[PDB]
RNA sequence: GUGGAACAGUGGUAAUUCCUACGAUUAAGAAACCUGUUUACAGAAGGAUCCCCACCUAUGGGCGGGUUAUCAGAUAUUAUCAGGUGGGAAAUU
RNA sequence: CCCGCUACGGCGUGAGCGUCAAGGUCUGUUGAGUGCAAUCGUAGGACGUCAUUAGUGGCGAACCCGAUACCGAUUACUGCUGCUGUUCCAGC
């Protein structure tokens, strides 16, 4: 891997390093798509690697949907995110969490977003350089139907 | 040249795209001169230029105006009576089969006279007029009878008086003229079964009946040729003691299990012909078999017709206690395949009673899927005659639009054994299938009933428990061939079959197309892909060898491929041998097994094998190859019908531990069945040679499997390919066709198990007919 | 045996001959800078009269005799500067090499000709040209949105 | 499994059965 | 322990089958681009809004790569949905020497999370 | 994917400084090369054999791909390689190959002399041979000097960009190229675009038709333009790296 | 009556001789053209081993929280590619 | 036709079903499938025939190109095969 680009801008990342790319997703990508300043949302960030325990991460998601104050009238949004081959494990920690929630006669309102990194690698030949593309899954889940975030580019689920 | 804005540029280019699309549409509209070319290629009729009725009714008015814009014989005194004899015979036959009574045997044989037929049809009507007794009086208006032979084989059926001498040598399907007007059929066995549809349907049946997900249709195969026998234990009314024994004698200990007794699912497997005369047992590979049971004791077994005659002969040899039931002209099944086959099948039938099997089948019919259902799906019920509908209609309830696997879990536990097995007992017994024809009506009668409903009251005919012919209907799943087969009595099949493809997403199958379906699903086929058995080897080898030899000797010199002079085939070209491995045509397993026993004798003689220089001293390859050529030259004079040469190994590897005098070929060689997919460029063909990778240059084939390339960026295979020796052959491909569902080439091969345990890797190279290239691929085991 | 003729799609591209003014480096921007516009005096008969003169001065007389048997311009519009030339299947080599050596028109100089698509039928060439222009609209829309 | 079926299209059909057979 | 698997339920109508691609793990990327392009060419004849791209398991990542290609480079509006998938598996429960595939088959359910990806015209 | 390996650098001597117009014209013509659609670009630079080679290490190449073209390499989506054609006529003030081959990538030559062709085929481990298609043919092409050099690995190069210069030069161009085709045995023919202006760039369909009507078959032309071009690129790259 | 040479009539039969390689695209269907690589899954769905801290018991161990390394058949490659192409009359109102 | 609001016929969703109509479409097209009508070019090897001055050179033809598929009949040409008839030449 020669280099990792996001939104056609040169970045210093490593695909084999999970922590740096998860902090880059947390610090740069989500403020580029959602702004928490001009509204009353309480966003709890969480990233998922493929080495994570499913039950422990779902139990961590069981405390982030009821973490903020209920008296202030703040709507509580959980922003779960992953990139590449970890996303599948994310999906388990997504849907089992939904399996832990719809039995109590309640609903999850869900927003999905798909973007990508563009990495440069050497191909089969030295003169031929391959451009590979790594997908990113960003899911915002909440118990409220209408959220004042800029979520026009998302997908309502 | 002058620079322009972005919006003006994209607007001008979009207007140019719209102008080109409008110009192409205007050229396509001006290119058509009639609406007769507006039809799709499937529905184009050559008669439609003459008469208007072939054209759809929306298009007929433009067809009428374009057709208007574009615009009892001499017979002598003898041949007139010769023509009136046939017309009088047809009229008396219609009146006799319509009014009350059955068919005389003298009219059936049709080998004595026609005047005796006229006298007999005159006498039967007068005897019905003068007296009520002494009449073999039927149960319906249409000429349906019961062709059921108890303890003996079924004879030639009666059929119809007009088309009787046309049934003198071979018998017919119940949809014989129907298939004849719409498909190419072949006369091979005693029936005449279909070969292929008239319109080209290779890729069509591949996409609609295939294993592909985009299979929006239904495909129906007339499988009336598959013969079944019904066996029941007459000795004891209690539990069946001799049934498990005779199943363990007919088949192996693979199809006689307790699970198949409990869950009663049909199993298709391999049957082998046993023979015990006095203290000795000789087992030969026989072919395919379908076994089905009714809760403990009664069994239906259905398989290939010549194999059916052989199994019926072996079963009639030992017929001491149990009563056999031959069903060749009283029971037949048709095979539906695809995604919407269940929906069209539920569209073709309706219910006569609220029962559980109707609910289970209608819940199966909505999911539009095959393999998500479990192994056992054997539904049976009582239904109406499908001539009541005569229109393409589907019936679907609300069901709240929900499909889950929790309903599929109710299919494995809640199974209505009693009513389904009662329908089985109705179809097995000859009395209930005879009672089923108690209210069969003519097409005029059902048209009159439809007119009565149109006068009194919707497009239907209602059910009456007293005077409507409630039929038994059985729809079961067949596992490995991935297709739903539905079985029914012989004269009942046609009112079901005619309403099937009038659903506008249902087409008919030929046996060539069925071979394509069996080739697509990695499955096997008996006349072609079974070379190990006796009948398959004899049929395939003899017929394809004679056909290809006549085709090769028929061509003039210098236009066909010359098998005699092909240079650079193997490394170190052996003397007195300039041709290709074995026979050039249809796969000579004799050459392969003699060469395998020769290499085995060389390995038993010494730790290594030498290359080159009454039976001479075998020390290398060419002494074995000259013995092969001498045995071929001897068997060209006298045909071989003594023993086989290549059995299977998959029944031998598990238990018999595949264990193998001046002998060269007495003990045969066992094989496993493989399916190899091409990883290199190229496609396989029929009768292809399967080699093995030698001890050298294995890393070269591993690098070619990983990657080899010219610096342009694409794959490269214009390199010096290393040639292995002659004895590195390990198998034969019978069926070679470019596999469209994989995107590569599939070759159904049969390789030695010892050669399979020699190499630690599953890499197999293939060589075509008359082509000197070697192509690498990987195989998977066929457990069929 | 019928009239097996081959149609050739060509496009007139104007290179940005300007050394004193700077240039921008992008994909759809240089597609805008090369696919600018055709000049005023460009029609079917003008392009035919220019290509016959280039056929005469470059390839000669008997080569022009073999070329001009079925040499016609079937479709051309000056708004997009794309044209379709009918020719024989044997002299398609000669027609493409004549399209290559097109140096200048008698009114406007400084231009190159790009032969893009050759096939034996015009209906597939129109279908390929609509897809190629759709790809051009995709590149333009991608650089216009960002 | 090839399209060129010598035995099937001539010897085994009912239309070309009157023709001389491919084994002959 | 020997266990075998089966594919999943596909409840589809006449119009849902010609506009849906199911992405395997062995499916090439450029082949998937060609098939979704052919579906976008034929969806005007089929007369529906979107082309569906469904994947489960190992293909999901490269399935998302499909949504990473047509959204940016061809300006297509995509919708991402996360669904559950029930899969029946035949397992052998121990209760002579019989062939390995011919043993007691018991059905067991297993859930897999998967991605549906709708592409507009 | 295509390789265009004969674009000249607007400078002939090291004493002459490249003006600002020439760099912009080179950016124009390389953007015109990418406009029709190319993959590889190997720009060429001309030196004389009578010129005194500098005794430097990081100053042998006045091309500077990294500082000028390093931005266009990232923006446009292509890459550049540096190569030298050697205008050699007489064996004097020369015989130095161990230093010029390490800095640059591909080493070419331009013999115009009878003994120059012999000393090029004998003691020059070069990649491509170039003849002056603009001026006249030197003496006579034979199979004896060509077949001993093509079988070694050195390819013969045809410059289709020199044809769009003048009217009178086209006749001598065709007379040189057809001589190269009849002497080359249709194997070692690599073609390149010698354009100095953006008005002289052509696409694969016209150039393939040109080389087809000049006398090379369609198999050998396209097979050459892919395989032999990308093979001599890796030949230069492995002479650099290994 | 026989053998050889030539011609004529009828019946049957076959037609690119066969194989191999190559023929521009992140603008991912441009050698002239078509089809194919969609019944979605690595028994990774509460996956396995392991790090630190606190708890209870002791001959083994288990639970709770946090960052989180390794593993998923040839330790590899996600972005390539394959096959075929007018016939005995397709002609004849 | 079922669900929610409203209640005189009404309204909103099911990517649900049945009937009817529409020159809106039919690459829904075929182990070739075009429709201002694709069915290619070159190199190497294997085989056959004919002519040679040193050993190679030329040739693999002709009829015709469909337009949904199939079968039978007729017509145009090359080569092979059996029969028949004719002419010429001898073995005794």
């Amino acid at each position: 891997i020669n280099g990792v680009y996001y939104n056609e801008i040169s970045r210093d990342l490593d695909i084999s390093s999970s922590t740096q790319c998860l902090r880059f997703l947390k610090e740069t990508v989500i403020p580029s798509l959602a702004n928490n300043g001009n509204n009353s949302t309480s966003i709890q960030y969480h990233g998922i690697s493929k080495n994570d325990n499913i039950k422990k991460s779902v139990n961590k998601l069981d405390k982030q949907i009821n973490m903020a104050d209920r008296s202030l009238g703040l709507q509580q949004v959980v922003c779960i995110f992953s990139y590449g081959p970890h996303i599948q494990k994310m999906l388990s920690i997504l849907e089992i969490f939904k399996k832990g929630y719809i039995k109590n006669n309640k609903k999850i309102y869900q927003w999905n977003k798909l973007t990508s990194f563009d990495i440069k690698r050497e191909g089969r030949n030295e003169l031929q350089e391959e451009r590979l593309k790594v997908p990113i899954l960003v899911t915002l889940v909440s118990d409220s139907e209408i959220i004042d975030l800029n979520l026009h580019s998302f997908t309502k689920q | 040249g002058s620079k322009l804005n972005v919006d003006q540029f994209i607007s001008s280019r979009q207007f140019e795209v719209k102008q080109l699309q409008l110009a192409m549409h205007n050229s396509k509209a001006a290119s058509s001169t009639r609406i007769f070319q507006a039809l799709p290629r499937k529905l184009r009729r050559r008669t439609a230029s003459h008469n208007v009725r072939r054209i759809p009714k929306r298009m007929r008015n433009r067809a009428l105006r374009e057709m208007r814009k574009s615009d009892a014989h001499g017979l002598n005194a003898k041949q007139l009576y010769k023509a009136r004899m046939s017309i009088k015979l047809l009229r008396l036959a219609s009146k006799s089969t319509s009014m009350k009574l059955s068919m005389p045997p003298e009219v059936t044989s049709s080998n004595c006279h026609v005047r005796q037929k006229i006298k007999t049809l005159k006498r039967m009507i007068k005897e019905s007029s003068t007296a009520n007794p002494n009449i073999k009086l039927l149960n319906n208006r249409m000429g349906s009878y019961d062709c059921t032979g108890v303890n003996e084989l079924a004879p030639i059926p009666k059929g119809r008086v007009k088309y009787t001498k046309r049934q003198k040598h071979f018998a017919w399907l119940p949809t014989h003229i129907w298939n004849a007007k719409r498909s190419h059929m072949m006369k091979r066995w005693g029936y005449q079964m279909v070969w292929a549809p008239t319109q080209k349907c290779f890729k069509l049946t591949h996409r609609l009946g295939g294993d592909t997900c985009s299979s929006d249709g239904a495909l129906c195969m007339d499988s009336s040729y598959i013969g079944t026998i019904i066996v029941k234990d007459k000795s004891n009314d209690s539990e069946g003691d001799f049934l498990k024994s005779i199943i363990g004698k007919l088949t192996a200990e693979r199809a006689n299990l307790r699970k198949y007794r409990e869950g009663q699912v049909l199993f298709q497997g391999l049957i082998y012909s046993f023979n015990e005369e006095n203290g000795e047992d000789s087992t030969k590979p026989l072919g395919p078999c379908d076994v089905f049971w009714v809760q403990k004791d009664t069994a239906i077994i259905r398989l290939h017709p010549s194999i059916y005659t052989q199994v019926f002969n072996i079963l009639l040899q030992h017929k001491e206690k149990l009563t056999v039931q031959d069903c060749r002209y009283s029971l037949a099944s048709v095979t539906l395949k695809g995604a919407k086959a269940l929906e069209s099948l539920a569209s073709c039938l309706r219910s006569t009673e609220y029962s559980k099997s109707f609910e289970q089948f209608k819940m199966v019919s909505m999911i539009t899927d095959h393999n998500a259902l479990p192994q056992r799906c054997t539904f049976a019920f009582e239904a109406i005659d499908p001539r009541h509908l005569a229109a393409p209609k589907k019936l679907n309830d609300s069901q709240r639009k929900t499909v889950n696997s929790d309903d599929i879990l109710s299919l494995h536990e809640n199974y209505p054994q009693d009513e389904i097995n009662a329908v089985f007992n109705e179809l097995c017994d000859p009395e209930s299938r005879t009672q089923s024809y108690n209210n069969q009506n003519t097409l005029k009668e059902i048209s009159a009933r439809r007119y009565k409903l149109l006068t009194a009251t919707k497009t239907t005919v209602p059910f009456k428990e007293s005077d409507d012919p409630s039929i038994p209907l059985v729809i079961i799943r067949r596992l490995k061939t991935r297709d739903w087969i539905v079985v029914l009595p012989w004269f009942w099949l046609l009112p079901l079959w005619h309403l099937l493809n009038r659903i506008p997403r249902m087409y008919h199958i030929g046996l060539r197309q069925f071979q394509q379906i069996q080739y697509e699903n990695k499955q096997l086929y008996f006349p072609d892909d079974y070379p190990f058995t006796q009948l398959g080897y004899i049929e395939n080898s003899f017929y394809k060898k004679e056909a290809s030899k006549t085709k090769w000797d028929r061509k003039p010199m210098g236009k066909r491929i010359n098998f005699e002079k092909i240079k650079d085939i193997h490394n170190t070209k052996l003397p007195a041998y300039s041709g290709e491995i074995g026979d050039f045509f249809s796969s000579d397993w004799r050459f392969l097994q003699i060469l395998r026993n020769g290499i085995d004798y060389l390995q038993r003689n010494d730790k290594t094998l030498e290359l080159m220089d009454g039976v001479r001293d075998i020390n290398c390859v060419n002494d074995v190859l000259e013995f092969c050529k001498d045995y071929e030259a001897k068997t060209k004079a006298m045909s071989l019908s003594i023993e086989e040469n290549i059995p299977v190994a998959l029944c031998k590897n598990r238990k018999c531990q595949f264990r193998t005098s001046f002998s060269l070929t007495f003990f045969p060689r066992c094989i496993i069945a493989v399916s190899c997919t091409l990883l290199e460029r190229g496609h396989p063909k029929d009768n292809a040679r399967i080699y093995q990778v030698p001890e050298k240059d294995l890393e070269h084939w591993l690098q070619l499997a990983k990657g080899v390339y010219r610096p342009n960026g694409r794959k490269d295979h214009d390199l010096k390919i290393p040639l292995p020796e002659v004895h590195d052959l390990i198998g034969f491909i019978t069926s070679g066709t470019y596999h469209l569902n994989c995107g590569n080439g599939m070759g159904i091969g049969f390789i030695d198990h010892h050669a399979a345990i020699r190499q630690p890797t599953r890499y197999v190279l293939i060589r075509n007919v008359g082509t000197n290239t070697y192509r690498l691929g990987e195989w998977s085991k066929i457990s069929v | 045996v019928r009239l097996k003729s081959r149609y050739i799609l060509f496009e007139i591209i104007f290179p940005p001959t300007d050394t004193n003014v700077e240039e921008s480096v992008s994909k759809a921007d240089i597609l805008l800078s090369h696919h600018r516009a055709s000049p005023a005096d460009v029609s079917i008969k003008s392009i035919l009269q220019e290509i016959r003169r280039s056929l005469s001065l470059n390839l000669g007389d008997y080569g022009s005799a073999k070329c001009n048997s079925l040499l016609q311009l079937k479709y051309f519009s000056n708004k997009t500067s794309t044209g379709i030339i009918r020719c024989h299947r044997e002299d398609c080599d000669l027609v493409i090499m004549a399209l290559m050596l097109m140096s200048k028109i008698g009114d406007v100089d400084g231009l190159i000709v790009n032969p893009v698509k050759v096939s034996g039928t015009i209906k597939k060439i129109e279908q390929f040209a609509m897809r190629r222009n759709s790809k051009i609209l995709n590149i333009i829309k991608c650089s216009q949105s960002s | 499994m090839d399209r060129t079926q010598t035995f099937i299209k001539d010897c085994l059909f009912t239309k070309c059965l009157e023709d001389p057979e491919k084994p002959f | 322990k020997r266990v075998t698997k089966h594919p999943s339920l596909k409840t589809l109508t006449h119009k849902q089958i010609h506009t849906t691609i199911f992405v395997k793990s062995t499916t090439p990327y450029v082949s998937a681009l060609k098939r979704i392009n052919k579906f976008l060419d034929s969806v005007h004849k089929q007369g529906s809004s979107y082309v569906a791209v469904l994947g489960m398991g190992k293909a999901v990542e490269k399935t998302l790569a499909l949504g990473c290609h047509f959204q940016d480079q061809k300006n297509k509006k995509i919708e991402v949905y996360t669904k559950t998938i029930e899969v029946l598996d035949e397992v052998i429960t121990e209760g002579s020497d019989v062939e390995d595939d011919d043993k007691e088959t018991q059905l067991k359910k297993r859930a897999v999370s998967g991605v549906e990806l709708r592409i507009y015209v | 994917m295509l390789v265009d390996l004969n674009v000249p650098w607007p400078q002939n001597s090291y004493a002459d400084k490249v003006t600002s117009q020439a760099v912009n014209n080179l950016i124009k013509t390389l953007s015109t090369l990418h406009m029709l659609g190319y993959t590889h670009i190997a720009i060429n630079f001309t030196v004389n054999h009578s010129e005194k080679f500098p005794n430097d290490v990081k100053l042998l190449n006045p091309i500077d791909i990294k500082r000028r073209f390093g931005e266009l390499m990232d923006r446009t989506g292509l890459k550049l390689y540096s190569r030298i054609t050697l205008i050699i006529d007489d064996p004097s003030k020369g015989q130095s190959l161990s230093k010029i081959s390490q800095a640059f990538d591909i080493v070419a030559a331009l013999p115009i002399s009878e003994k120059g062709l012999t000393l090029s085929t004998t003691n020059l481990d070069i990649d491509l041979l170039t003849f002056q298609y603009g001026s006249r043919l030197p003496t006579f092409l034979k199979h004896k000097s060509i077949c001993s050099c093509v079988n070694r690995g050195v390819k013969l190069e045809i410059v289709y960009g020199y044809a769009l210069r003048d009217v009178q030069a086209r006749r001598q161009f065709v007379s040189n190229v057809r001589s190269v085709i009849r002497s080359s045995r249709s194997r070692g023919i690599v073609i390149g675009s010698g354009a100095m202006s953006p008005l002289e760039c052509r696409n694969i369909l016209g150039v393939t038709s040109l080389i087809k009507n000049l006398g090379l078959p369609s198999d050998r032309c396209s097979k050459a333009m892919g395989d032999l071009a990308s093979l001599v690129l890796l030949n230069g790259r492995l002479r650099n790296k290994s």
